[PDB]
DNA sequence: CATGCTTTTTTTTTTCATGTGCCGGTCTCACACGTGCCTGGAGACTAGTAAGCGCTTCTAGTGGCGGTTAAAACGCGGTAGACAGCGCGTACGTGCGTTTAAGCGGTGCTAGAGCTGTCTACGACCAATTGAGCGGCCTCGGCACCGGGATGCGTTTTTTTTTTCCAGCGGTAC
DNA sequence: CGCTGGAAAAAAAAAACGCATCCCGGTGCCGAGGCCGCTCAATTGGTCGTAGACAGCTCTAGCACCGCTTAAACGCACGTACGCGCTGTCTACCGCGTTTTAACCGCCACTAGAAGCGCTTACTAGTCTCCAGGCACGTGTGAGACCGGCACATGAAAAAAAAAAGCATGCTCGA
């Protein structure tokens, strides 16, 4: 019921340790224990990640389109 | 052509059947209430008991008539027959 | 059970009111004539207790 | 950090219109199942059930409450409460005819 | 039996008076409903299983409910009236 | 009646609730059905006056 | 009692928070529709009756009449009950953080519901035979109905234990 | 105000008046009870077709089991509103007396219409034969159900601000 998987990915590398990147697999395991979830919610951090890194608020630090790390914009 | 009878049902007649309810108190407004009520009552079971004589093709209601029509308002009653 | 509610009358003969007192009294026969009018019954003696007068 | 807290009604109220426009059983599928079978031995022991014949008994059963609670908030309320209490139901099946 | 009675929890049974427009409910009235839920299951499925008994059949079937209820006065559609 | 409800609800096909809130609004067939329970029928909203704030 | 003053009190607005409603985009199940076949509804007969109909018997339903007298009705006065109001004590509601098991999808086995064919007891139908029990007459005794009288229960009057409501001294705060 | 005594009213006694009910025996009527004679239903005994008992066969559905995760239940802490019990007001109802009414009873006369019975034929049961409408099973595609994200209406709290609720004044009758 805390929608905003933008507000969910977000919290997530914020609450996450410091780094300049940070995998999706380390986001997608912080964002299911932390919140309430379904299971393409795994599918859906996937796609979530993608309108982040489109719109410039998260660039990627390694890695291409799905499976790399990411960082925020100042 | 007679019209309210329903006044016929007198305050102390009312009284005296609430009484046998063991009712001990009585407010003014109840004794209209309880005529109404009891009009309800003869519409609906009378309404059926005809129903049956017309069916019969009789111009005489039966007491069976009333009795079948009662059974229907699930108030069977005893000792008119059948 | 109508037979004794005429012998508690000093009764020879069963009337309407004692197959009513039998009836009503019996938990069982109650149960079964549930929805069923005898005539010239009358009902059984009951006044709720909190309507009677005050000691 | 100040905590947000509905007054003492505020919930029960969105309750009743959540489930009055729902239709969904509203008791827990299998407990209820258990609760058929168990009440079933006493009448013969080694019976079985179609799933239907105990989704019909549960659709009866609600439906029956549900029923009995409707008349029963009526009673509460006659006595100028809002709190339904045993009396009340007592009052409701004994004008239903259901006790003596 | 382990008293499956008390599987119809106290949430379920606030679920239903809700349903029943009932706003405020007394502590008492979760085992006063339980009891009173019994009673009526007893009393249709008595009926259920003397029908299932007279089919010669060991396996309820949702018409004998059906069946049942009517003679109850709750007739019931949607499973085969 | 019930087909009515169901276009009331922007759905194309009758279910159940729909066949109920079509009984229980008709002052006759209410009365027909009146000790008839339709399965996954609900109940008509109506929450008494005295229990609103 | 009009000014003015401070104080609190209720009344208006701000301010959050919610929830809940609405809307796009996607994914499944169930409606819907067809196929193909099987049986139940249709047809066109013959046979047997129920029931319409018209006339006949007589029950009991209606309607009127007039003389009590039981019951309704109107009115008065006075309690005792409905009802609002206010205050006190806690049981109920909300929410949060912790515990549980219902639920879901899945797999495997067979109890038993259901279906078929076959045989024979059982029940219907029918024509003779007859006693049960029906309607109809007649006869006691239960009971209903009275009234008189004894007892039981409410009410009032009087008494009496019982609460209460002023005063007073003391005696201590302005 | 507290603590002790005084007369002043106040549930809690008793003793007196009265009304209603119960209980007793006596008397007079109505219906229970029984009997008789007549009628129709049951009985009997038989003949003939079929309902359903049963055994065997099929295969549906009900059950048992497994391994999850998540939604739901549970339990505990916190405090608001509700129950309800006490106190007090006002008057609606109860009870009872005189005045009114029309139900009740009993009897009478007249006639619908209930109930009955027999004549007759339209009307339904009923049969074998025929066939298509609607059944079980298969297939498809589109509602609608689920989501996640966003503007929507409705609640509960804090704040700000008009609205009514109590201590401190100068002025002019009237004693
Ligand atoms: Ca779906
Ligand atoms: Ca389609
Ligand atoms: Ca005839
Ligand atoms: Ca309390
Ligand atoms: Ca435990
Ligand atoms: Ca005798
Ligand atoms: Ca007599
Ligand atoms: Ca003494
Ligand atoms: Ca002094
Ligand atoms: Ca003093
Ligand atoms: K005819
Ligand atoms: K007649
Ligand atoms: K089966």
């Amino acid at each position: 019921d805390h929608p905003k998987y933008s507000d969910m990915i977000v919290a997530a590398i914020q609450a996450e340790k410091n780094r300049a990147g940070s995998s999706r697999q380390s986001i997608q395991k912080y964002i299911k224990s932390h919140y309430k979830v379904g299971e393409n919610a795994d599918s859906q951090i996937k796609l979530s990640i993608k309108r982040l890194v489109t719109t410039g608020v998260l660039k990627q630090t390694k890695g291409v389109g799905a499976s790399g790390s990411f960082r925020l914009a100042k | 052509v007679l019209r309210d009878n329903i006044q016929g049902i007198t305050k102390p007649a009312i009284r005296r059947l609430a009484r046998r309810g063991g009712v001990k108190r009585i407010s003014g407004l109840i004794y209209e209430e309880t005529r109404g009520v009891l009009k309800v009552f003869l519409e609906n079971v009378i309404r059926d008991a005809v129903t049956y004589t017309e069916h019969a093709k009789r111009k005489t209601v039966t007491a069976m008539d009333v009795v079948y029509a009662l059974k229907r308002q699930g108030r069977t009653l005893y000792g008119f027959g059948g | 059970l109508a037979g004794n509610a005429a012998r508690d009358n000093k009764k020879t003969r069963i009337i309407p009111r004692h197959l009513q007192l039998a009836i009503r009294n019996d938990e069982e026969l109650n149960k079964l004539l549930g929805r069923v009018t005898i005539a010239q019954g009358g009902v059984l003696p009951n006044i709720q207790a909190v309507l009677l007068p005050k000691k | 950090k100040k905590p947000h807290r509905y007054r003492p009604g505020t919930v029960a109220l969105r309750e009743i219109r959540r489930y009055q426009k729902s239709t969904e059983l509203l008791i827990r599928k299998l407990p209820f199942q258990r609760l058929v079978r168990e009440i079933a031995q006493d009448f013969k022991t080694d019976l079985r059930f179609q799933s239907s014949a105990v989704m019909a008994l549960q659709e009866a059963c609600e439906a029956y409450l549900v029923g009995l609670f409707e008349d029963t908030n009526l009673c509460a309320i006659h006595a100028k409460r809002v709190t339904i209490m045993p009396k009340d139901i007592q009052l409701a099946r004994r004008i239903r005819g259901e006790r003596a």
